[PDB]
């Protein structure tokens, strides 16, 4: 599961 | 003319949230071996995240599942739900692989600005990744690899040609501290990447265009976003 | 076994938001000629309807953006927004010659259940209003003409064969009111129909089953919506 | 501009 944000 | 009409085609493609047929006009667009605008480097950048986008989120819900099963230990449905996955594996080597070969032939030899080389080695690197996100083994390796010499090579333009503020720099060090937590599955470098990312930017809060502002907002909130996450 | 394989596959698809390989799986096991479980009735609509409704917010987003420019007389802009809508149009009438062809050759003959019989042809009612939705002149007539026998039929068998609750009965009336609205520009009988279905089920509010009250309180809404908007 | 709601 993510624990992290990239750009969009 | 030819070029302003594929724009065109990319906004309507955009609109009807068409997403393929955006990336075929983007890339007719960049196969014209010209520096791309402000305007059609974002338009490329969205049709491609979005055909990719699709496909991530399609692998991680079939691996949600996956896990699942495998905690109920029903074998029938677990190669079924492998095979499935197998098929998005598959379309994303291909979509990554096109891109990245359009970045290649076209894109980053046409590139003659700071911000262009810098927006491209950075594509670059996000590409890598997702082949590296969902790869094991020899490919993860190859992949992480790739990723990490565009990602340096994009930061070595941005910290000599674009102020800590710009918001290719703040979204390349995003991604690139991204890279080094799911990636390299190191928090200490991911950390101490998007840390020093957002203080130059603290520090230099004068260098803020009002062009990119509130994107460049966003960004460090996104910066401090991951740093909640990771600490 | 290979059905229930294909019924796996179907929902597979459908969390991984994939409705295009959803439309094959159920395809398949409509090619079977066999009575479909309410399950199976139900991941074959979802699957159609997810396929076409992308195409139906396109041409609606496409059509839009016509107006503006015809409002606007940039002709060069209108070539191409005319030519991407019929793209969109082309694709709208295979995927509803498809569903079309499978309810015509395998499901409507296999039906033998009251419940089968008036969502096949329910959904035929459907698959040519949207054939109508974006036609013009003899196409327009035809496919309305094709929709209107389809509903009668779906109609005359909810009216002998399910109570004024069931979910497939009210789901046959919404839409037909939308098609007498929408398709016949007959305000009138759009509103007494979608009236006089609420007005039945309130009559015999006792026949509301436990296992789909919740589907006919929501479709009683939607009636009630209807006619707010209509009246 | 559409002033109905089908089934969905
Ligand atoms: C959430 O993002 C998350 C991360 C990792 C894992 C996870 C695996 C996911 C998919 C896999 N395959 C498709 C084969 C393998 C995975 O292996 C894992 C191994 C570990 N170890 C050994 C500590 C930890 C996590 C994974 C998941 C998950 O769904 O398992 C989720
Ligand atoms: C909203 O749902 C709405 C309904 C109808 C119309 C509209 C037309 C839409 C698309 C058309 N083509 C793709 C060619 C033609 C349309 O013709 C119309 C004609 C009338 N008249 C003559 C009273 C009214 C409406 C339409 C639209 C719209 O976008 O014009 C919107």
């Amino acid at each position: 599961r993510r624990r992290a944000v990239s750009m969009d | 003319d030819d070029r302003e009409d594929l724009v065109y085609q990319a906004k309507l493609a955009e609109q009807a949230e068409r997403y393929d047929e955006m990336v075929e006009s983007m890339k007719k667009v960049a196969g014209m071996d010209v520096e791309l605008t402000v305007e059609e480097r974002n338009l490329l950048s969205v049709a491609y995240k979005n055909v990719i986008g699709a496909r991530r989120a399609s692998w991680r819900i079939i691996s949600s599942i996956e896990q699942k099963e495998e905690n109920k230990g029903g074998e029938d449905k677990l190669k079924m739900i492998r095979e499935y996955r197998q098929m998005v594996e598959t379309e994303l080597k291909l979509i990554c692989c096109d891109i990245l070969d359009v970045l290649d032939k076209h894109l980053i030899p046409a590139a003659n600005t700071g911000e262009s080389k810098v927006f491209y080695y950075k594509m670059k690197g996000d590409y890598h990744r997702y082949l590296a996100e969902f790869a094991t083994g020899n490919d993860r390796k190859e992949a992480a690899e790739n990723s990490l010499v565009a990602y340096k090579a994009a930061s070595d333009i941005a910290m000599t040609e674009l102020p800590p503020t710009h918001p290719i720099r703040l979204g390349l060090a995003l991604n690139f501290s991204v890279f080094y937590y799911e990636i390299l599955n190191s928090p200490d470098r991911a950390c101490r990447l998007a840390k020093a990312a957002f203080d130059d930017a603290i520090a230099e809060l004068d260098t803020l265009s009002e062009e990119s502002y509130k994107d460049s907002t966003l960004i460090m909130q996104l910066l401090r976003d991951n740093l909640t996450l990771w600490t």
